[PDB]
């Protein structure tokens, strides 16, 4: 029974784990699309000039 | 200070261009509050 209460608690670990690791991918990809319109930005205005 | 012509013998008034300018909008980070938590009741079964 202790095992079946730590494989539970494990389980949700397991949970948090997979959330995380995609909120940090997710993150890091909004990241990105910001990087690369902050430069579509700085670019247009050469091409304008 | 023309010619004979008519034409202008001085060079012309002559106009550096405005540079466009770099657009800028307003950022702003997300404000709100959390939530309290509701009352408290013991309730019909036991904590585990």
């Amino acid at each position: 029974q202790a095992l079946d209460s730590a494989r539970s608690l494990t389980g949700q670990l397991m949970q948090f784990g997979s959330t995380l690791l995609g909120l940090i991918e997710r993150r890091d990809a909004e990241a990105m699309s910001e990087l690369l319109q902050n430069q579509a930005g700085e670019l247009m205005l050469s091409s304008l000039r | 200070n023309l010619s004979i012509d008519g034409q202008p013998l001085s060079l012309p008034v002559f106009a550096a261009p405005a540079d466009p300018a770099a657009l800028l909008s307003a950022a702003a980070a997300a404000s709100g509050g959390s939530k309290p938590l509701p009352s408290a009741d013991i309730p019909a079964m036991r904590f585990p």
